[PDB]
């Protein structure tokens, strides 16, 4: 419980936030893009059959 | 020889009305999905604002 | 640059970014209800051809 130490933990904790909310934004997006392909395999099985 | 043609006939007309019933379904749920989507998108629009 | 004066600022950009954020969302979601709200439209021409 240091300074040093705990403004470096203050400025990391702050870098988390930041790429939490970046890796959010691209789960969505996967989110997105993973149900479209299963939209499209759906698609596919009733065009197979 | 006739009847066993209409036979046929019948049949595979039974199954073409459940497909074509079964699509129209189908048509109909997507679009009210859409629709959905829209009013999503005025909603999340208003939210900006 | 009195200590309420700088404390309310603070407190009120720390607001601010929690609203951007929340903004961006709904961004997102506005972005991604009209491309689901494209493929719906031509995935219905298709089923209605």
């Amino acid at each position: 419980l240091t300074k040093e130490v705990l403004g470096q933990a203050l400025i990391s904790a702050k870098n988390y936030r930041d790429q939490l909310y970046s890796f959010k934004d691209l789960f969505q997006k996967c989110l997105f893009a993973r149900k479209r392909i299963e939209d499209l395999t759906h698609r596919l099985f009733e065009m197979e059959t | 020889k006739k009847i066993e043609n209409t036979k046929s006939l019948s049949s595979e007309i039974n199954s073409l009305q459940k497909k074509w019933d079964h699509k129209n379904s189908q048509y109909n749920r997507l679009w009210q999905e859409r629709e959905q989507s829209q009013n999503q998108i005025r909603q999340h629009e208003s939210g900006m604002e």
